[PDB]
């Protein structure tokens, strides 16, 4: 314990005359007047050691203010008892619940999975979504974000997904772990009225940061609560669903902490190491060779101004594998949710699909609908720019398709869980529209059995 | 009683004392002989380095540094109602009277408050009882309207010895609590960092709809008790009546205003026109139940940055009572231009557009402080903030960093629209381009409290709003006259809700408030003629034949703003006149 | 119909050439510009220190 | 290239561009209504 | 010359009208006794002119009482100084002012002191000796130049486009030593005229300057270009206090409805000209001929008026209502058949 | 670095006669003037300012060769000795002093070489005679500025250039100008600063061209666009401006016995531009009648007065009075118009007025009418 | 960071046979060139160089995983060993090195892994054979650079770069090359550099 401190300069602080004292190291700061502050070493240089607290260095008097190097980095005491439990960013509980006994207490940055001993992602995870389940199917160990804006309606989809993910023919053994990130109060509120009317909280765990919260701890959250996943996955054997919300806040805290330490901005203001950064949270996906347990992510990012190149969603999207898309047309028209299947992918789906996992019926499917529906769309565009008396009548059959895709098969409503069975069915009534001698990307013994 | 400081360096803004060892991190300083306002921002060993936000010409190495011990504060207690203070709660009335002066010398400090004013202290509380923050132990009948709890203040816990009812100053001992560190006396003010949050026990969802009184927000674009609404501010467009109708008619309690850091002239109007602003209910004026500070331009950096701050600490304090509260500032673009000065007068990274990199976190601290809580204390009673902020851009244009920080945290957004004031539309207010997220939750309490679907008749006037902005293309290009008699129809129901509901004179006796029954029926009337008249289409009557055969009901309709609020019935009967007129259309 | 088409097609050189030109440029100059002024004040603040 | 009085001036030149699109597309319409109206007395 | 800062409830409201003689000032941009009305000007547009003209013709109706012109010359050239000293001196101007002269070749920590010493002569004259001081100042530009000089000589680092993060305190302070004081016979009514930097708006000497003035004049290189003098463009130009100073007593009761009504018919004539060269004079009809040739004249007869004559505010209207007379009965919307029928010739 | 001292400074109020059409008519400079000249490499920066130099009518000039090409300070010390006045009989270089410091000359010795002109113009000056001094290019000594600047380790404006640097240029041009010099005689003299400036890709916002524009009174902008059409001198008329437009437009109205005609041709040029801002966003298609003569009448100003041929042995120069002719006979031709396939169908000597050594110009006004 | 010693370089004018059309018609790439594969995000950049590892004409690949996915990294060890040539019976597992430093690991080591790599080129080279190697992606080898650049407290050049980053680029490519190897046998090899860029 050191009453060394020798400068305060804004959020940053010098302890002097300290010794043993190590990068990253977690610190602790008691005020003149008995208030504690947390703080995290930032640099480390002989005798001095360069911390930066939490909460900021209001108030703080210098001389009268000691500082406990605590020998450890930021942890998270994991216990199993965490599922149906609300925690704060810092992993403190939210919920005035009971006193929670950890196992084990785990860095938060994790450790990296060996290359070697990773296992591809593989297998079915039903979201309920039929634009998700069957075009863009989520499979365990996947990372595969979701690109909104603001007014859109992700909150709902994330809400929905979190209630409605599952795992077919492997009871009581799926978990969702919900980061919320620099969100409002009543955004807040709202996913904690959700999770609580609908159940959906005796199988998560959710740590919720809020907008007024410290910067740090907004950056710090989503670790929280990827350390927790991993403790469920890996050492509870269980297959856990992360969704993260909204990794746009995530990234304007990076901004804000990084100007703060004065380091020389990137593309767009963001840090150099934005791409880095993100890049250590999402690549905590995946599975593992030899154990049971998966965690796949699903992080939520609004897209400024609706740039797919904004440096948010761009690194996104060079380091998931994947991407669901809202768009501004499909919500004006009421489609809930409101997903563009076009520009969206999901590249892992081949491991979750077919035979024995979905249907046998799923790939050919997939597309057949995804490539009616592009000509669909191009002949409703053409009746734009030429008129209507420009199309063939097929391509009048084709734009007609294109409706029912729409106002049917992609909007199917927030509170609406369909089967795969539900959407593969429903996939074959829609291109039941279509001649057969137009069904080119399917083989004549599927068609033979599935067509209605 | 703390140690004085010795100037080492003055430069420019910047001045180093030596000597400082004892004063702490963003304390509040007197600077120099004169003691000009400054800050501690820095701490090196013993030497603090000091922003200065008054003139530092004529102030130099040797001359001492007084710190102030706390960080920027507001004392809290009788004689803050009805006062006007610059940003960092200096007393504009005071410094005439004492000063002798029209102007704020750079090293005069004086009280926020009067410590030598007499008040009755009534007590509520007798002893034995046991305390802690946010009990009322007694009142003070402060204004002509506003009764001023007297509570126990944060940090104090324990058990009522001695107490009674009085005459006393905001400085004397009222209260004797025997404490777990030993017997403490209280008095009628308490201080509070202006920085912090005044505590509370829960934070709720706000649901309740505010009544304004003005049509066009409680009914299309409704704010909650506890919600947040941005105003963009585009000169003459009414902003001020627009604010001065929420003001005096909304159902709070008490009005904090913030003139953040105005042009010297503008200033001078508000503080001319918001006392001459009459409380509907006593009759008396609103300043007294009003806050008020007024910053121009050149009031120091300091208080034009802390000025929502110090409004808002203030109706924490009334919020903490079990009131509510409107805080309104304007404009929180020139707050936030406070905000880029200090940052490259520290000589920080910026953000977006030389602001700060803090900016957004800034308005999250600012608009989260606003909502419904349970105030502590033993009561629990429910106090709210409600927040109406105006934004005033560059280039009115709402993608710039400032707007668009807050529109991420508030969830009502009033686009006042100069086109709209030039088409003597008023209130300015854009219906295709507002939004209230409150909406939905609105509806489901009124159709509750109502026992009517007025959710569903909210949605279908708007939807009218809606096509009519499509309609109104084609009337421009193919001509009235190229029409069918459903979309001729359409463009007079959507006429009829801007003209005879939207449309709303605040300086008429009747037109000013619309109570929120008056509204309903108002809005039933519009919309039943609309569906008997679609109804008469159906039935094979004409479009010319409808609107030549009700000319006396559609006035009847237009008129229906104007009609006395104990007299409901002349409205409502007016759905029988279109039915029967229209009827006797159909008919002949 | 000689004049409907030649109005169409002025009117689609503007819509599907002119206007998307100006608004890529606009986009273009308005990002170059903002890189620049943070990489000035970055420079700025190391001649500070010099 | 990347200036300031080129960013205003082109921003200008979008305004003119995007109002002389609509004028030109309002004439257009006026045309061809003009033509149904002689075309079916052509048919 | 620092001054103290007017506290902000001891400020009273501008009311009186002042004629500056020029039409698209006094009518569509009032200039009210007390308020700060800027003039947002360019390299080699003519604001040294106007400057002249507005310093000369400048007056309240009735009083008894004229006006102290205190003019200050902030880092201009010789040849600059040397006609604002000979307009004044040739006109008899300089009987009613007080000049500080302050060149480009001086240097900049005198720049500085210019204004402030300008303006606490103004006040010592306006609250001290109760006059109604018009304070005139060129070129503020020059003055934010020579703060960066100083900012530089002490390694300070530069805010927003090069300039003091606190040039907005800085400009705040001079601009705001204005208006009436409650109790006090005297005022001061402050334009400050500036360059705006490659004739942008956006730059912080402007920007920063509209966020504390009462609006501002504008000046353009189209209008000059074609001749136009002043070339004041109306359009872009705001007095934010102009709805004090106007109406019966103030000016004349028909001040307002056709000031609404002239900038609405402006705006349309201009439409119509370029209607006109995009679809042809085709696609004009009978009435957008007439806009047209409206917005011609507004230019040319209106606005354009000359450095060196003097309207009254009556001659102004009259001019007013001649124009709008080229429009029909039916076009005048904004005018109440009242006043409609009082006036229109 | 020390002003030679006088007894008075004047305005300068007598017009320059450069005979180069587009200066001495829509943006002239007086006796006294400071002009600057902002233009991109190619765009004829020097022919511009020998011109000047050769025609202009003062005593003496004073060249000064300031960071740039060694072979353009060779071509004039040829060039000038050969260009004989025939009032006089001796060569231009015997009324001219030459001063060179090199583009890979010490970098140092640019500020010198701008300094070492401008005193020696004025002990001229002194002496009651009319200078003109050319600095080519001020841009090069700003950046000297700069480069010893980053070598101080000052803290930098705009671009590098240290934050005196707009002080700097004022206490330059503030040397130049008519005034009364010292001594019993009251002797009246003067310095016509003319300068180049050279902000990279043309830009003009840099801070070089910008400082210089608050302190001299003429902009004469030179275009690449023209230079690229070969449009010389390349000077962008709606860019360009006069300060002593106004004072000079009187002093000619009285020697000719103008200001009008003057004015109306910027205002036709002026309307050609903004109808050339709708043609490139819309097309030519739709213009009417009047519109079509505007352009005529533009293209005409443009075409057969503004381009002017420096090395023709005519067009070199021209005289006031063959300017007044030349800008009668194009504005006679549109005003007659005025008052269009028809009208152009039924001007080649209006195109060739310029090669006319007066009558010959005159006389076109009749025919036009008829 | 010494690249191999040869005799000298010869022009790379035989073009490789990656078997994709559209590159050994239209953009063929020569036993020696360099190909740069810049392309945005969810362009199929991992289907392209695979298919050239898996088809080119070459000894020996190695593939280079710079700063990228883990799963990328696994899907190339499941995959290689289970693409047989028909004729000689090989897996292309038992003619490829790769190097992995995935975008989470640590960020210094994606430049040493680059080094690595085209090291390991060299040296099979010298013995006469084509090599290819894959970089994939440089972009993130960049970035480690500029992070250093930062630490370092350099005047930082391009968007941050370094102002070196182009001859240590320009380094990189030119160690590959047809050759002359050392040795009396004089005999011939080469490296193909095939580099993915991802550029924001």
């Amino acid at each position: 314990e050191y009453r060394t401190i020798k400068e305060v300069v804004g959020p940053l602080m010098a302890v002097e005359k300290v010794s043993g004292v190590k990068y990253e190291e977690l610190i602790e700061v008691r005020m003149q007047n008995g208030e504690i502050r947390r703080g995290q070493v930032l640099e480390v240089q002989e005798d001095k050691a360069m911390v930066q607290i939490f909460e900021g260095t209001s108030g703080i008097n210098l001389k009268n203010s000691s500082v406990r190097f605590l020998g450890h980095p930021l942890q998270l005491g994991v216990s199993e008892d965490m599922i149906g439990r609300v925690f704060d960013g810092l992993g403190r509980p939210k919920d005035n619940g009971p006193e929670i006994l950890p196992e084990k207490y785990l860095d938060i940055n994790g450790e990296v999975i060996n290359p070697i001993a990773r296992d591809y992602p593989d297998e079915f995870i039903q979201t309920g979504i039929s634009a998700i389940d069957h075009l863009n199917t989520l499979v365990r160990g996947q990372k595969l974000p979701v690109f909104s804006g603001s007014g859109l309606p992700h909150k709902e989809l994330a809400a929905q997904i979190a209630r409605q993910a599952t795992v077919l023919d492997s009871s009581d053994d799926f978990a969702v772990v919900f980061a919320a990130i620099g969100i409002t109060f009543e955004e807040a509120e709202f996913f904690m009225e959700d999770f609580r009317q609908t159940g959906a909280i005796d199988r998560s765990v959710m740590f919720m940061n809020l907008a007024n919260d410290p910067a740090i701890e907004r950056i710090a959250t989503p670790r929280m609560a990827l350390t927790a996943a991993e403790y469920l996955a890996y050492e509870k054997g269980m297959h856990v669903l992360v969704i993260m919300t909204d990794m746009t806040n995530y990234a304007e805290a990076l901004r804000e902490i990084s100007a703060a330490r004065r380091e020389v901005p990137g593309r767009r203001g963001y840090p150099g190491y934005l791409y880095t950064n993100l890049a250590t949270l999402f690549e905590r996906a995946g599975r593992i060779r030899g154990l049971k347990g998966s965690v796949t992510q699903i992080p939520i990012l609004t897209m400024p101004e609706d740039d797919k190149t904004h440096p948010i969603p761009d690194l996104t999207g060079y380091i998931t594998e994947g991407q669901i898309i809202l768009t501004r047309e499909l919500y004006k028209s009421g489609i809930q949710p409101p997903i563009d299947v076009l520009p969206s992918l999901s590249r892992l789906k081949d491991k979750g699909t077919g035979a024995g996992k979905t249907r046998e019926d799923h790939a050919a499917t997939m597309n057949q609908l995804f490539a009616a529906y592009a000509q669909g769309k191009q002949a409703k565009e053409l009746a734009v720019v030429l008129g209507e008396s420009a199309l063939s009548d097929i391509d009048k059959i084709y734009a007609k398709f294109a409706e029912r895709f729409e106002n049917e098969y992609v909007n199917q409503g927030f509170y609406t869980n369909r089967t795969i069975t539900e959407t593969l069915d429903l996939g074959w009534e829609l291109l039941a529209m279509l001649p057969r001698t137009e069904l080119k990307r399917i083989k004549d013994d599927l068609l033979d059995k599935y067509l209605p | 009683g703390m140690q004085i400081g010795k100037i080492i360096k003055v430069s420019g803004p910047l001045v180093m004392a030596e000597n400082m060892s004892e004063a702490s991190i963003q304390d509040m300083c007197l600077v120099g002989d004169l003691g000009v306002i400054g800050e501690i921002i820095e701490m090196r060993q013993d030497v603090a380095s000091i922003q200065v936000y008054e003139e530092t010409s004529g102030i130099g190495p040797g001359e001492p540094v007084r710190s102030t011990g706390e960080a920027l504060s507001v004392e809290l207690g009788p004689g803050i109602i009805s006062q006007m203070f610059d940003g960092i709660q200096r007393p504009l009335d005071t410094f005439m009277e004492v000063t002798q002066s029209n102007f704020l010398g750079r090293g005069v400090q004086l009280p926020a408050l009067d410590h030598e004013k007499q008040w009755w202290f009534e007590a509520t509380i007798e002893e034995g009882t046991e305390v802690s923050a946010g009990d009322i132990i007694g009142y003070v009948d402060e204004t002509k309207i506003i009764q001023h709890k007297i509570m126990v203040p944060n940090g104090i816990k324990g058990t009522v010895q001695k107490i009674e009812s009085g005459s006393f100053t905001i400085d004397d001992p009222i209260c004797v609590i025997e404490t777990e560190q030993g017997l403490k006396e209280l008095t009628m003010m308490q201080k509070w960092p202006v920085r912090r949050g005044r505590p509370i026990k829960q934070k709720l969802n706000p649901d309740v709809p505010m009544i304004t009184g003005q049509r066009v927000i409680d009914t299309f674009f409704p704010v909650t008790k506890g919600g947040a609404a941005a105003v963009p501010g585009p000169f003459g467009a009414g902003k001020t009546v627009v604010q001065h109708q929420i003001a005096k008619w909304s159902d709070v309690d008490l009005v904090v205003y913030v003139g953040c850091g105005e042009r010297g002239n503008e200033m001078t109007d508000v503080v001319n026109e918001f006392p001459e602003l009459i409380d509907p209910n006593t009759g008396e004026s609103l300043m007294e139940r009003t806050v008020l500070i007024a910053n121009t331009s050149n009031m120091p950096v300091a208080a034009r940055e802390a000025s929502i701050y110090t409004g808002i600490t203030i109706a924490e304090y009334f919020r903490d009572m079990g009131y509510d509260v409107a805080i309104m500032a304007d404009s929180t673009s020139r707050w936030a231009e406070a905000l880029r000065e200090m940052s490259g007068r520290l000589e920080e990274m910026p953000g977006d557009e030389g602001y700060p990199a803090y900016l957004g976190s800034r308005l999250a601290e600012y608009y989260e402080r606003s909502g419904r809580v349970i105030a502590l204390g033993s009561d629990q009673r429910e106090g709210s903030i409600t927040a109406i902020s105006a934004v005033s851009p560059s280039g009115g244009d709402i993608s710039e960093p400032v707007t668009q920080n807050t529109l991420r945290v508030v969830k009502v957004f009033w686009g006042l629209d100069s086109s709209l004031a030039q088409k003597r539309h008023f209130p300015s207010i854009n219906w295709i381009q507002s939004y209230s997220l409150y909406s939905t939750e609105v509806g489901r309490y009124m159709d509750q409290i109502l026992q009517q679907d007025w959710s569903d008749m909210v949605t279908e006037g708007m939807r009218i709003l809606q096509e009519e902005e499509q309609l109104n293309e084609i009337v421009r290009l193919v001509g009235i006259d190229s029409l069918s008699d459903n979309d001729r129809l359409t463009l007079e129901v959507a006429k009829s809700i801007r003209e005879d509901y939207l449309q709303q004179n605040a300086f008429d006796d009747v037109d000013t408030f619309t109570s929120r029954e008056k509204q309903f029926n108002m809005l039933k009337v519009i919309l039943t003629f609309g569906k008997e008249a679609r109804k008469a289409l159906s039935l094979g009557a004409y479009f010319n034949e409808i609107m030549e055969g009700t000319v006396a009901v559609r006035e009847r309709i237009s008129r229906s703003k104007y009609i006395p609020e104990e007299e409901l019935a002349k409205i409502s009967s007016i759905n029988e006149e279109i039915k029967e007129t229209i009827q006797l259309i159909v008919s002949e | 119909a000689e004049e409907i088409e030649k109005t169409r097609r002025r009117v689609n050189a503007l819509e599907y050439m002119t206007i998307p030109q100006l608004e890529e440029t606009i986009y273009y100059i308005k990002m170059k510009l903002e890189e620049n002024e943070r990489a000035e004040v970055t420079r700025l603040i190391k001649v500070k220190n010099m | 290239n990347p200036t300031r009085m080129e960013l205003t001036r082109l921003k200008k030149q979008l305004t003119t561009a995007t109002r002389g699109h609509k004028l030109l597309k309002d004439k257009q319409d006026e045309l061809m209504r003009q033509f149904i109206l002689l075309i079916r007395k052509n048919n």
